[PDB]
């Protein structure tokens, strides 16, 4: 709760059983976000 | 008199039982050409599958498919072969599970797997749909699945045989002749201890017409779980779980056609039973305790 | 720790192909139109493989 | 192959049998036979 | 096809037969199937007059009630084509639950708990569409009513009021609804099943209980012969007078459903 209330702030609203269907039928749960200006926004990261 | 003149037009007219359709067929003839669409008995409905369900189907033309009414919000309706709930059925092979768990299993399936096991088949998330002609493999699946009819190759140039895997074939049929043999789809629920257990499922083909002489002779066969039925009934006070079978009308066909075939797929080979000229007559589900 | 930021990016982008005269051939056959009904119209699906 | 043989155009010339076609297919005086029985949509198949 | 029309008593408006061109697909059920009919007996509203007459009896009606198809209107005449069993036909889902494609599909009375909107009504003629709901949620409308009907007596404890009010609300497929609280005479034969069940049943487990066939009747003993004449007639009557308004007689299977949900492909059953 506090690592989530720091960034985060959602787990699942799902059960386990959906959360197999976002798992392997990938849902798109983030929706596009209200406020977009400059196309689509990327990111990945690698530990050094 | 007019009046009656014109109505004698209209009967002159009826030269064949209808001559109506073939009305239709020969102006929707004129409107291109060649219709591929004229002689058909046969009345399909077209699927759109999610690619990682690309197997058996794919290779096979003729078998049965289903739909999930799985609970699960987001994906709900997944279409599921015949083939597919040989996983769930305690009636087929252990490893007959696990073989044609790495067929469909590859990375796309695995949660069909615990959904149909843990979120048990009530026999109301499966439902009957057909059989398979026309298998189009290309970017999204579209398996043309018929609802009424037998199924074929276009222009009637190979009737599809139905598939139906062996460890479900066997311990339902009926009796040895060859007029009329029928498929109805048999579930059949044994109770444990803790849940349905992973409970059966049944191909069964008879002779029998009658609904109510069909089931009293899975009476014969299904004591079994009559037993566990009542054990449960009488264990529960309070909990309740669903009867203790269910049984729908499947199909048709000729019945002279009997041969058991095999399959040879990813992940070895599957013997099945190859119903040739099955007519897809979709049923209702009688449920039974 | 360090930390290496990777991302790709998305460059929509006309591309010019060049082929020479005659490069490959395309062989075609005469559509043929299969039929599907509905009370709604008759869908005919056309096709040139 | 088969639809090539029901396709090209057959001779007519007499054949012996020993007692019956269907029995035939028992003691195999013919080896590596096909058999029809009604309309066959296969020769049509191309 | 086979074909029926629909005189227009009343005078339409211009406006509302392009309403009833939205209607194109939509199921239309008919009292008897004849080629002639006035416009007051399409649709069920002849059913839906009486407000003592309840759930049971609009289903009674709606059992004998022909279901037919609109084919197209056309100004003061409407055309119904009468679908012919093994032949898929696009009806509307005016039904508050989307369908999907393999559900079979039940024809039930209008519901106006919380969803209650009229019709394509015109000249004080609403035709009222009676929602062709699947056959395993039709099932679901069923179990509810009765036992809320069930629990209709015990209203004064709280405990079966809330009982009664999570229980309403039927929840199915991309949509919920609401339905209303009251069917009296469904559940009098219900309790009259369970009741004399528990009693009538003793003196006939214990002589079936030598000779048995699936040797269940070991478990089953577990659980005035004028009068025994007038029990057993009285157990088996309420049995098929139950069962006459347990058993749906299904009459569509949706070989597909139309994108934007209003249309569905359906071969046509019962």
């Amino acid at each position: 709760a506090w690592v989530r209330q720091a960034t985060g702030a959602r787990r699942t609203e799902v059960l386990d059983s959906e959360a197999i269907s976002i798992l392997t039928f990938g849902r798109k749960t983030d929706k596009g976000g209200p406020a977009l200006l400059h196309g689509q926004r990327a990111t990945c990261e690698v530990i050094l | 008199s007019f009046g009656p003149m014109k109505r004698e037009v209209m009967e002159f007219d009826p030269e064949d039982p209808y001559k109506v359709s073939k009305m239709r067929k020969l102006e929707r003839s004129i409107a291109k050409g060649y219709v591929y669409g004229a002689d058909h008995q046969a009345i399909t409905a077209r699927f759109f599958v999610r690619e990682s369900l690309g197997e058996v189907e794919q290779k096979n033309l003729g078998v049965l498919m289903f739909r999930l009414d799985t609970g699960i919000e987001m994906p709900s309706t997944v279409l599921v072969s015949l083939f597919f709930l040989s996983m769930v059925a305690e009636n087929v092979s252990a490893a007959t599970k696990n073989t044609l768990a790495a067929i469909y299993g590859r990375e796309g399936e695995a949660i069909r797997t615990w959904l149909r096991d843990g979120a048990w088949r009530l026999h109301r998330v499966v439902h009957p749909l057909g059989c398979t002609n026309s298998i189009t493999p290309g970017a999204t699946c579209l398996i043309t699945c018929s609802m009424r009819g037998h199924s074929y190759n276009m222009l009637k140039t190979e009737i599809y045989p139905l598939l139906v895997p062996k460890e479900i074939y066997l311990d339902l049929d009926g009796e040895s002749t060859d007029e009329i043999r029928f498929v109805y789809f048999v579930i059949t629920y044994d109770y444990n201890s803790d849940r349905q257990g992973r409970p059966s499922a049944f191909v069964v083909v008879s002779r029998i017409t009658h609904r109510h002489t069909l089931i009293n002779v899975l009476r014969y066969r299904f004591r079994v779980s009559r037993f566990h039925f009542l054990n449960n009934s009488i264990s529960g006070y309070g909990p309740s779980t669903g009867c203790l079978g269910t049984l729908q009308r499947l199909g048709w066909f000729c019945s002279r056609d009997s041969r058991s075939g095999i399959v040879a797929s990813r992940a070895g080979q599957l013997s099945v039973v190859k119903l040739e000229k099955f007519y897809v007559d979709v049923g209702p589900l009688v449920e039974f305790a | 720790f360090a930390l290496t930021v990777v991302r790709t990016d998305t460059f929509e982008t006309d591309t010019l192909l060049y082929s020479t005269k005659a490069s490959t051939a395309v062989i075609i056959n005469t559509p043929i139109v299969t039929k599907e009904d509905r009370d709604i119209n008759t869908v005919f699906h056309v096709s040139q493989n | 192959n088969w639809t090539a043989t029901e396709l090209l155009p057959k001779l007519d010339v007499p054949i012996d049998l020993l007692t019956h076609i269907k029995l035939s297919v028992g003691e195999e005086m013919f080896n590596n036979f096909r058999l029809y029985y009604g309309d066959d949509p296969e020769r049509y198949n191309l | 096809e086979t074909t029926v029309l629909v005189t227009f008593e009343q005078r339409l408006t211009t406006g509302d037969v392009g309403k009833l061109s939205r209607l194109i697909g939509a199921v239309i059920p008919i009292p008897y199937r004849h080629h002639l009919l006035g416009s007051s007996q399409v649709g069920l509203d002849a059913v839906v007059k009486d407000k003592t007459r309840d759930y049971s009896r609009m289903r009674a009606r709606m059992r004998e009630m022909t279901l037919t198809i609109m084919r197209r209107v056309e100004g003061n005449q409407m055309i119904l084509g009468v679908p012919t069993h093994g032949q898929c036909y696009t009806i509307r889902n005016t039904g508050p639950v989307s369908w999907e494609k393999g559900d079979v599909l039940t024809t039930l009375p209008p519901v106006f708990s919380g969803e209650v909107t009229g019709l394509v009504s015109v000249s004080d003629w609403d035709l009222v569409l009676p929602w062709i709901v699947p056959m395993a949620l039709a099932t679901e409308i069923n179990q509810r009513m009765m036992m809320l009907a069930l629990l209709s007596l015990d209203r004064s404890h709280e405990e079966v009021r809330a009982a009664t009010a999570q229980l309403r609300v039927v929840r199915y497929r991309d949509a919920t609804l609401t339905l209303p609280e009251i069917m009296r005479n469904v559940c009098i034969s219900l309790s009259m099943i369970a009741n004399l069940s528990s009693e009538v049943t003793l003196a006939y487990v214990r002589k079936l209980a030598l000779e048995d066939s699936n040797m269940l009747l070991m478990k089953c003993q577990e659980i005035t012969p004028t009068e025994e004449l007038n029990k057993l007639t009285a157990l088996f009557v309420m049995i098929r007078q139950i069962t006459d308004v347990i058993s749906e007689q299904p009459a569509f299977l949706v070989c597909d459903v139309s994108p934007d949900d209003k249309s569905a492909l359906c071969i046509y059953k019962g």
